[PDB]
């Protein structure tokens, strides 16, 4: 029976995630192409921990 | 197939609010996450021979449980066949009977989940001479007469499907509020709303009428399936039916209300 | 996704023969039935302290091989973690450092099948006083200073997918010669011919043009995928693209040639 009265399992929000397709580097200069219609963050450390 | 609990004529007034009280606290659904899955039977003697003249429980069987004797003596004296729990023959056996043992016996069944209980009454007597030792049936009770110290049997069998083991999966207790369209005979209704024991509700037809067809959110729990129809319209005219079925307890009932829209007067 | 190696405008003349030199001897495919499936890394020191002032190889790791020390002493002194072969941290450890041990170190990677190799340069120095014992980074090299006999570490990590273990099935190196039809923008070509590392060639379109579209039969082997188009026609007018991809080595490149048919003048 679906009804259950035992056990206890935690549940929490997720962490960050990674991908390559967001970043394209065919040319010498960097290129980032996030999927259309989706907010995205990006980070780089050269010089400083700069994020956009 | 359900059985018509009662038929009532409802003189619902157009525009006003009408109430169909279909409900039963017996149908109430257990709130705790652990719905009771056990049933109990017991034997209790009320022997007026005792100056205390109280009722004392000889023993009790718990479903899927272990036989347990209340006192330290009835073990051996009291025999409750374990297999009989499936047979339903909840009979009692006494090895030796004393002058202080004769009295009034009662076999009782209790079930928390189904909220159904029963009791059956018997009489026991003991005499020094076996000549008068003969059972008889009084319609409302049975009288046993036997020699002192002689083995005696008291029968308690119900022969009921609910009280015999059936590990059936707990089907949600279906509740259906179905309205016969205007100018339509009974038994031809289309389900206005459906309610499950799990609390999920399936709505049919317009949403505004369902909202005005006020039903307490705890109806599946409290069992208050009474239908409160507000802002009555001519479309709502027609007979209403409140069907309830509980597979585990095996109950099946229906309430029919002749709801006709009447203009204000 | 491939990367445009170069874009060249081709003034192909009608009737004459035009050549698209898309090719790379790096792309050459191994001829022997046993294509190389192993890669090597090694460490080599060029210490000018030696009067011989030659470069001597401390040790070398072979893919799926066993650690082997060139000399009889570096064992124990030189530590190359076997698990690091998967990590790619091809670092070196010295237990004790002598005045004759300081010099120039170089970590080198060689791969016969992919024909890709790399080298990284480092400097090591030893002093009697730990006060001056401090590393520094010169951009083109790193200088290490440490006390004589002190354990020292030299890092060589590339963090590259090719140099880390990947037992991927050897997908045939796809080569595609695709021509944009006349009056069509780039990236809209239909494959004129396809070439596999196994040597099989898939022809598309007329057979006569494929025959006149001369390609060396050993192109899959030599890598000379240059396209020689003969008896140029107006139909052949349009941009040409030469795409190459090697899954095992992970290479992906494309060469675009603006081939327009020009009448003789
Ligand atoms: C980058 C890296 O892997 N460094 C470690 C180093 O910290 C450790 O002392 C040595 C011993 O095995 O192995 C290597």
């Amino acid at each position: 029976l679906k009804e259950t009265s035992a056990g206890y399992i935690t549940m929490h929000r997720p962490g960050p995630h990674a991908y390559k397709s967001y970043l394209e580097e065919a040319s010498g200069e960097v290129y980032i192409k996030p999927p259309s219609g989706k907010n995205v963050t990006y980070e780089c450390k050269c010089g400083d921990y700069s994020t956009g | 197939n359900s059985v018509v609990v009662s038929v009532l004529n409802i003189s619902a007034t157009l525009g006003s609010q009408a109430v169909l009280p279909c409900k039963s606290y017996r149908m109430v659904w257990t709130q705790d996450r652990l719905n009771d899955r056990q049933r109990v039977v017991h034997w209790d003697v009320y022997s007026t021979y005792y100056g205390d003249n109280k009722m004392e429980r000889l023993c009790d069987m718990y479903s899927a449980g272990d036989q347990r004797v209340y006192s330290s003596y009835n073990q051996g004296r009291i025999f409750m066949p374990q297999n009989a729990f499936t047979d339903g023959n909840f009979s009692l056996v006494i090895k030796d009977v004393a002058e202080s043992d004769g009295g009034i016996y009662s076999c009782n069944l209790h079930h928390h989940y189904c909220h159904l209980y029963e009791t059956v009454k018997i009489q026991l007597d003991v005499t020094k001479k076996a000549k008068a030792a003969k059972e008889y049936w009084d319609g409302e009770k049975a009288v046993i007469v036997a020699l002192e110290g002689s083995t005696v049997m008291l029968p308690c069998v119900n022969r009921n499907q609910i009280w015999t083991e059936r590990h059936s999966e707990e089907e949600q207790q279906v509740v259906h509020w179905d309205r016969q369209p205007p100018g339509v005979p009974h038994d031809r209704a289309d389900r206005l709303i459906d309610l499950y024991a799990s609390g999920e509700r399936r709505s049919y037809g317009p949403l505004f009428i369902r909202q005005k067809m006020n039903i307490t959110d705890t109806a599946f729990a409290l069992g208050d399936f009474s239908l409160r129809i507000s802002e009555l319209e001519s479309a709502d005219e027609g007979t209403y039916s409140c069907h309830l079925h509980h597979h585990y307890c095996g109950l099946h009932e229906r309430r029919i209300y002749q709801v006709f829209v009447t203009e204000p007067v």
